[PDB]
């Protein structure tokens, strides 16, 4: 009874999750290389302390 | 789990507006950017030399 | 997002330093965004004089 | 039949599912109990997002403009570092007789 | 969900751009530090520039 | 018929997590002070756009 009266809410977040994930899963190599460049990024102003 | 995801869900709610301003805002942005990479590139590594 | 944990954790310390620096120096960050406001002009001034 | 079939999958799965549900326990005491810098995060940088994207053009016309200093500027003083230093320390000497 | 998508990639491409300079975007820090020192060390130690 | 992908993504999930669970701390150090970083900014928008 607890998941029907949340029942509508549940398929919104199925069905808004379905488009997320259609939308970002085709770049998976793509987020890899933006985690990459984006450490190598962070390391060029923190090879010191100050 | 319940308890912490519920803390986390409403206050990301409280700021629903700003939260689906910003990543529009942060997409126009990047592309911006990114549309002029190369001379961005090419000016901060002229810069520094 | 799994394959690159390790990269992703080294990016969240180096942000983590780089806010902590710039946070540690708010007030010298102000005072270089006041006088950078019109050095700039300055030296526009100077270098359109002996253009 | 069905039923069957899903049920021992599901069963074969278990213990990847309660180290997920520990897991996701342990990431999310962490951000509930950093849910105040959650908050300031959430009310501070979507403004300053969005003017960094109304002004994006002349943050690039800006960073532009200095490269196209610094390189004339850069090609310049090291095409002169050294002879500029040869004629300074050459000179030196008829300045002082001068 | 596709504003997200475009903004990871172009992330990731203008990343790339910046950090293909790796060498001068690692000194621009120190280079800019040092640039600064030696401008206020040669205003310092040359108060008479201006009679001259 | 998809249960594989059930399975990869369960694993996945808690390798993620695990992943985040590690890499929170630094990241939220990091973001309070960009918090405040980013309150200066907000401050002085003008004198940004002059520079």
């Amino acid at each position: 009874t607890a998941l029907n009266e949340g029942r509508g809410d549940f398929f919104a977040v199925v069905k808004s999750l379905a488009l997320f994930v259609n939308a970002l899963h085709r770049s998976d190599q793509q987020f890899v290389a933006l985690n990459n460049d984006l450490a190598q990024f962070t390391n060029s102003f923190t090879n010191t302390d100050q | 789990v319940i308890k912490n995801l519920n803390t986390v869900l409403d206050t990301t709610v409280r700021h629903q507006k700003q939260f689906d301003e910003t990543l529009v805002n942060f997409e126009t942005l990047i592309t911006g950017l990114k549309n002029r990479a190369d001379p961005i590139a090419t000016s901060v590594a002229d810069i520094s030399d | 997002q799994v394959n690159s944990g390790d990269a992703i954790q080294r990016w969240a310390a180096n942000l983590n330093t780089l806010a902590a620096q710039s946070a540690q120096n708010d007030e010298a960050l102000r005072s270089g965004l006041q006088q950078a406001a019109p050095t700039a002009d300055q030296l526009n001034a100077v270098f359109s004089d002996v253009r | 039949n069905q039923l069957d079939t899903f049920t021992d999958e599901l069963n074969q799965q278990r213990e990847e599912i309660t180290r997920a549900i520990d897991s996701t326990n342990r990431l999310l005491n962490i951000v509930s109990q950093r849910n105040d810098t959650l908050d300031r995060v959430l009310t501070e940088f979507p403004p300053l997002i969005q003017h960094f994207a109304e002004t994006r053009d002349l943050f690039a016309d800006a960073v532009t403009a200095l490269g196209r200093l610094s390189a004339a500027a850069d090609e310049t003083l090291s095409g002169s570092n050294a002879n500029l230093h040869t004629n300074l320390q050459n000179l030196q000497r008829p300045l002082k007789q001068l | 969900s596709t504003q997200v998508n475009q903004l990871l990639v172009n992330a990731q491409t203008l990343l790339a751009a910046v950090n293909e300079r790796g060498r001068s975007v690692s000194l621009l820090l120190e280079r800019v530090s040092s640039v600064s020192r030696q401008v206020e060390g040669f205003v310092d130690e040359n108060p008479n520039l201006n009679h001259v | 018929p998809r249960m594989p992908q059930i399975r990869r993504d369960i694993t996945g999930l808690a390798n993620l997590g695990e992943v985040y669970a590690d890499a929170s701390p630094d990241l939220f150090d990091g973001l309070d002070n960009a918090v405040t970083t980013a309150r200066t900014l907000n401050e002085q928008r003008g004198n940004l756009d002059q520079a």
